[PDB]
């Protein structure tokens, strides 16, 4: 039975929120311009585009 | 007293009654010999049953 309520106790010191988002992997940025080159060209593929003009 | 064709000491009630303790007792005893400590505790898993196949 004290096992038992050791095992609570253990729940009740554990139950308690996480101080905050805890780390996991934030590893290597992605590139900005990749995403761009896809974005753009993928969707003016086949387009006759004239630059930006004044 | 006269059993017919034999005759007996009378018992004491006492002797009768120890014999009904003793054997209550010992079924009690009995009931913890080859039983008990089948269920083993866990504060997690609980008591427990083995088996070839539950």
């Amino acid at each position: 039975q004290l096992l038992d309520v050791s095992r609570q106790i253990k729940s009740y010191w554990l139950t308690n929120s996480l101080s905050t988002s805890f780390p996991t992997v934030d590893y290597s940025e992605p590139d900005l311009e990749k995403v761009k080159r896809t974005l753009t060209k993928l969707q003016n593929h086949l387009l006759e585009v004239s630059l930006i003009e004044p | 007293f006269v059993c017919n064709e034999n005759i007996y000491m009378a018992p004491n009630a006492y002797t009768l009654l120890a014999t009904r303790m003793l054997n209550a007792t010992y079924c009690f005893q009995k009931a913890l010999t080859k039983i008990e400590k089948f269920p083993q505790y866990n504060p997690q898993e609980g008591y427990t049953y083995p088996k070839l196949s539950n």
